[PDB]
RNA sequence: UAGCGCCGGCCAACUCCGUGCCAGCAGCCGCGGUAAUACGGAGGGCGCGAGCGUUACCCGGAUUCACUGGGCGUAAAGGG
RNA sequence: UGGAGAGUUUGAUCCUGGCUCAGGGUGAACGCUGGCGGCGUGCCUAAGACAUGCAAGUCGUGCGGGCCGCGGGGUUUUACUCCGUGGUCAGCGGCGGACGGGUGAGUAACGCGUGGGUGACCUACCCGGAAGAGGGGGACAACCCGGGGAAACUCGGGCUAAUCCCCCAUGUGGACCCGCCCCUUGGGGUGUGUCCAAAGGGCUUUGCCCGCUUCCGGAUGGGCCCGCGUCCCAUCAGCUAGUUGGUGGGGUAAUGGCCCACCAAGGCGACGACGGGUAGCCGGUCUGAGAGGAUGGCCGGCCACAGGGGCACUGAGACACGGGCCCCACUCCUACGGGAGGCAGCAGUUAGGAAUCUUCCGCAAUGGGCGCAAGCCUGACGGAGCGACGCCGCUU
């Protein structure tokens, strides 16, 4: 799981190309944030296009 | 024309022309398995991927190749014993069956639009 | 039907459960329609067929007439009535403050009822005339007079009209009809305004283009046009209004200044819960229309993941996600009740969630059943409520205070309306999830099933419900256990925990599965060789006796697992 | 529902009697004109075969049959004829072959 | 109607407070355990541009399939 | 006439090599936003389904009615048979129903490439050409009537037209067998005997106008048979009984075991079969100095199927995507007797799956089909509809 933001359990439907993690073998798939019923992290206000968030306005 | 476990003929949603019969539905005392009847059976034979699988089923009577009576005295044999499959308390599974015209079939009355379904030729 | 402006009304026939409001407008209107040896049988206006397991209509959609009027108005009045009881009219209310007045026979058995309270206390909100018309040829027995003169006294309303049209046939609103232009008032068809026309009933696009019928109460349409309504309205060109004929969509120009229209073509199944509310329609700058609609609560590896079935009518639960350890299955589905059976799982009741506040300051996180088991000294579970806000007919309250108190009830402040009759205005706090269950059924029951209720919850900080577990020879059993509040630990004990016996008993051990809720336990919940060496030895019998009885403390002791949960969750 | 080119088949299947029986015919005539070259009665063959000529351009008279074909009929036939004229022929008409 | 990504080094362009072996991003090495230029936050710069990252694939690059243009004793291997 | 690199090993260094990045790009894609205009372009995953509307005819200058009209009448009435027919529905008879629209599944093979072979052929309607063009008889639809049927339809009998068929003339000649000359594997010319020809209607009445016909000229199309080219696996190493040829025969626009009987015994195979996996394929496109590699959808070329499977029929030409026949699955309709159908055509719905499109508007030209012309059709095409989906320009 990609990000900062804990979700989703024994279920929980959505969407993955993968990416490296070149830190634990085998596993290569980082799930976008908010596709799907899967979240994503706010705050991180620059950098939000992955781990997608809307910009939010000045506030 | 009576049947408790047997052979008998299925001709209907299993993958293949067959089905072990278990017996007759309602009176308890009865063993004679009479026609216009449901009843309780299983195939035995083979499917094609298909729905119905493997298990256990409740469902009718088609034909005989033991002597029936009409009151009009109407008489019809043949030697091969195909029987209706039925889901629930009445509905008919497959929306396909090939078999005739024949008499007794729609008289128990409890499920007429079989009657359409299975007209045509052999 | 070139009825320009003028004319036109707004009248409609409700009342309680089972009255037969699909009677009066049933046929041999003299319009001239429905038959050839396919007539529209029992029950007719569309429907859906599916309905004739007991011929529970749903909504009552469609349906005008045209001329029948010695040479007057011609046809000028909906016709739309939705039936049912209690079980649509909240979500079907939407039809409720949208056509003044409606008609409706009080059945000559069990006469007038709650359902006539309730459904007259949304005849003024919108503003309707009263239609008082007492049905029924008055069958083998009953009175006509009594029953008539009965709703006259309760009700408010005098000799206002009515005639036993009498139910099965006899005279079949040969009164209303010509009554009706006489016993109605006007909506106003305006030639021309900027076009007031709230959403009705949604209607599918069958193939292409949804039927979002509207109603140009100060106003004019046409077809293939553009339309625009608070949300904007990202539309464009659709096919005339037709009108809800009575079979397949009908020809001619779109409906007019109040007629009843369905508006199709524009959108294609593009379904994204743009149910409206509003005229919808554009063409000037008219302001928005009375928000005269909306419903209220719910009062109550795949399958689907999207019962978007039809939102629109949906009563209030995406599925959600539900933290359940045993199978999940259904969730948030007891709130609609009564209605269910789709086509191609297990009602749990209820599933409430709570809110836990863990010391130290851990916010919620994320409360439920099986999050985090308890690891520090609960801070009191916490949560909110619920306050008591229904009114209710004469003096009902007796059978509410008492079972009221279901969760130390607290009387948040009883009132008396005036100038009402026995109804009242209790007040009382309680919980979510434990209104959800031996509730509904009761509050019925308690007050005869009379007058409904709506809160927003309330209540936090302190609140029982410590957390029963239970006890099965092994440990943690399959997943149950929650926050048994109010001596309700032993409540359900003797209920759940006596869990009939896992269907499955699986060898003879004979465990004894308890329940541990935190105790101290509560809940209290082998071959025959020996008798074989005939006729003597209560010796020799011992022998063999004690060989198997070994096996006893080294079987449940070896013999893992024998946990045979997965049975039927009951 | 209605497309209306029904026309074709149904007017065809008059035509599937037509050419067909008479094809057929023209076997049976040539086989008889065989049969008859079995047995010297060479002038009835070449009778025949001229009645075969006649089939052969009715089929001829529209969009029956002929190509090379209709010839194959033709020369095979009166070839037959000649090799069993080989067999003690002492051959009769040039009604039935060029002189 | 102006915006997205980007900044250890490759291969461009700086610090700052937060954080303090967590939470971390990561083409590649990985870079961070109480002063971090890669981690948050700003601010700046950079980049292109109404489109910017974005994986996937495609060959290239790459002589890492080699006819052009290779190597094969100890580095991978000469058949007993 | 076109060919840039860097980096990472170990205390350090240099090799052999591996990793991945700098290049561009493709039917794409979440992410943020999102002004317009222009252009291009959008099922490559179940070749599943698929509802309603719509994709191929118009011929009364072919033929005869039913059907409404126009008005006169043949006719006094009661009327209707009729003079033009104005039309019109169906039908008979004509030519198109194979070209267009689709997608590319299964097939690795002469199917396509590329080139030849056509001395074992065929062309509807094309112009050019020799022309030719009589008598005679006969059936069908509807019509009448009976017959079955909720309907649709289904059934007998009786009439009736003609470019329909037959009838024998009639031969500028054509077809074969046998015989010839001249090239010599079914080349081109002569030889007798058979065999063989086929409506008129339209118009302004003798001329026009369309047609009708054998034969010829080439045009054009197609066809087959081979040269060569045509994907990965040798843990698939031998397989083949119309399988290989011969006779003779058989049927076929045309050869060949395409088929049969019979005679023979094979016959192919490490140059790579018999297998297996995998695939319309070439135009091509993309990469790249080049060498080269990869891929092949929108645009062009054929094959291929065009519910699954198969077989034929008509016929100028097929194995017939909006035909027939039948099985096999499926569908909805029935009044319960029976039906009627096949969207991988259009447009468009669900299921699919990450992913993908307006139930446009139109006969205008461009295209075809008819027709002597008017005339008439066609979701061919046209432009527009909508996805920064790509692409060019465009202000902020
Ligand atoms: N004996 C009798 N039956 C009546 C009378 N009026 C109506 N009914 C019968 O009762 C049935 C139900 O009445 P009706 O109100 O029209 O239907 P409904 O109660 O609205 C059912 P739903 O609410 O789902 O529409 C009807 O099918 C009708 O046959 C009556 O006066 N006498």
């Amino acid at each position: 799981i990609p990000g900062e933001g804990h979700n989703l359990q024994e279920h929980s439907v959505v969407l993955i190309r993968g990416g490296r993690v070149k830190d634990l073998p085998g596993v290569r798939y980082h799930i976008v944030r908010g596709v799907y019923d899967a979240a994503g992290v706010k705050d991180r206000k620059k950098s939000r296009s992955k781990y997608g968030t809307k910009k939010p306005k000045e506030a | 024309m009576i049947q408790p476990q047997t052979y008998l003929e299925v001709a209907d949603n299993t993958g293949a022309r067959k089905i072990m019969c278990i017996r007759v539905l309602k009176g308890s005392n009865a063993k004679y398995a009479t026609v216009g009847d449901v009843i309780v059976a299983s195939v035995k034979e083979a499917i094609p991927r298909g729905a119905v699988k493997e298990g256990d089923v409740v469902k009718a009577v088609v034909v005989r190749t033991k002597k029936e009576v009409k009151r009009p005295d109407g008489s019809a044999i043949r030697f091969d014993d195909n029987a209706a499959v039925i889901i629930n308390n009445q509905l008919e599974p497959r929306g396909t069956r090939v078999f005739g015209p024949v008499a007794r079939e729609l008289r128990e009355k409890g499920f007429m639009k079989i009657v359409s379904l299975a007209p045509e030729v052999l | 039907v070139r009825m320009d402006l003028s004319r036109i009304r707004n009248f409609s026939i409700i009342a309680h459960v089972d009255h037969g409001k699909s009677t009066l407008a049933d046929r041999i209107l003299e319009l001239t329609h429905a038959v050839s040896d396919r007539e529209m049988r029992e029950q007719f206006l569309d429907s859906l067929e599916l309905e004739r397991e007991r011929g529970i209509t749903i909504k009552a959609s469609a349906v005008r007439v045209t001329y029948r009027a010695k040479d007057g108005e011609e046809y000028v009045f909906h016709l739309i009535d939705t039936p049912g009881h209690v079980d649509f009219t909240y979500e079907v209310s939407r039809a409720l403050a949208a056509v003044e007045g409606v008609l409706l026979v009080v059945d000559a058995s069990q006469g007038v009822e709650a359902e006539t309270l309730a459904k007259f206390y949304m005849a003024l909100e919108h503003g309707h005339v009263i239609i008082p018309v007492i049905n029924k040829i008055d069958l083998p027995n009953a009175r006509p007079l009594e029953v008539a003169l009965e709703v006259e006294e309760v009700l408010g309303l005098p000799a206002d009209e009515a005639i036993f049209a009498s139910g099965k046939t006899g005279e079949g609103v040969e009164e209303i009809l010509e009554a009706i232009v006489q016993r109605i008032p006007p909506p106003k068809g305006d030639p021309e305004a900027p076009l007031k026309a709230l959403i009705f009933d949604s209607v599918y696009d069958a193939y292409q283009g949804v039927i979002p019928y509207l109603r140009l109460f100060e106003g004019r349409v046409r077809p293939g046009d553009r339309i625009r309504i608070y949300s904007t309205g990202k539309e464009f060109t659709v096919d005339k209004v037709g009108v809800f004929t009575p079979q397949g969509l009908v020809a001619t120009e779109a409906l007019e200044a109040g007629e009843v229209g369905w508006l199709v073509a524009a959108i294609r199944d593009i379904h994204d819960v743009q149910v409206g509310d509003t005229i919808t329609l554009a063409d000037r700058p008219t302001p928005s229309p009375y928000p005269g609609f909306r419903p209220a609560k719910p009062v109550v590896g795949k399958l689907r993941d999207a019962l978007e079935k039809l939102k629109l009518n949906d009563a209030a639960l995406t599925f959600e996600p539900e933290s359940s350890t045993a199978l999940g299955f259904g969730f948030r589905c007891g709130f609609l009740g009564l209605l269910h059976a789709e086509i191609v799982l297990i009602a749990t009741a209820p599933s409430v969630v709570y809110k836990v506040r863990l010391k130290s300051g851990e916010e919620v996180e994320v409360h439920n059943p099986a999050d985090l088991p308890d690891p520090t000294r609960i801070e009191e579970i916490l949560e909110p409520y619920v306050k008591l806000t229904i009114f209710t007919p004469e003096e009902y309250v007796g059978s509410l205070m008492q079972l009221l108190q279901e969760k130390r009830g607290r009387l948040v402040n009883m009132n008396y309306l005036p100038g009402a009759q026995k109804r009242v205005e209790l007040v009382y706090e309680a919980p979510f999830a434990e209104i959800l269950y031996d509730f509904h059924d009761r509050l019925k029951s308690v007050s005869r099933g009379y007058a409904s209720m709506d809160y927003e919850q309330a209540g936090y900080r302190p609140g029982d419900l410590v957390k029963v577990n239970v006890l099965v020879h092994g440990e943690v059993v399959d997943a149950l256990t929650f926050i048994a509040h109010r001596e309700k630990a032993y409540t359900m004990a003797r209920a759940i925990v006596d869990k009939l016996a896992e269907v499955i008993p699986r060898q003879l051990f004979e465990v004894p599965i308890q329940a541990a809720i935190g105790g101290k336990i509560i809940a209290r919940a082998r071959k025959d060789v020996l008798a074989k060496c005939y006729g003597g030895d209560v010796t020799r019998k011992k022998k063999l006796l004690e060989k198997q009885k070994e096996g006893k403390k080294r079987l449940k002791a070896i013999g893992k697992v024998e946990v045979p949960q997965e049975a039927f969750l009951a | 529902r209605n497309l209306s080119a029904l026309k074709r088949h149904r007017q065809s299947l008059k035509r599937r009697l037509r050419n067909k029986a008479k094809k057929s015919a023209i076997k049976t005539l040539s086989k008889k004109a065989i049969q008859l070259a079995q047995e010297g009665k060479a002038e009835e063959a070449l009778k025949i075969m001229r009645k075969a000529e006649s089939l052969i351009d009715k089929a001829a008279k529209g969009s029956t049959l002929h190509k090379n074909a209709a010839a194959r009929r033709k020369s095979r036939l009166m070839r037959k004829v000649r090799q069993l004229l080989e067999a003690a022929g002492a051959p009769l008409i040039g009604g039935g072959l060029s002189a």
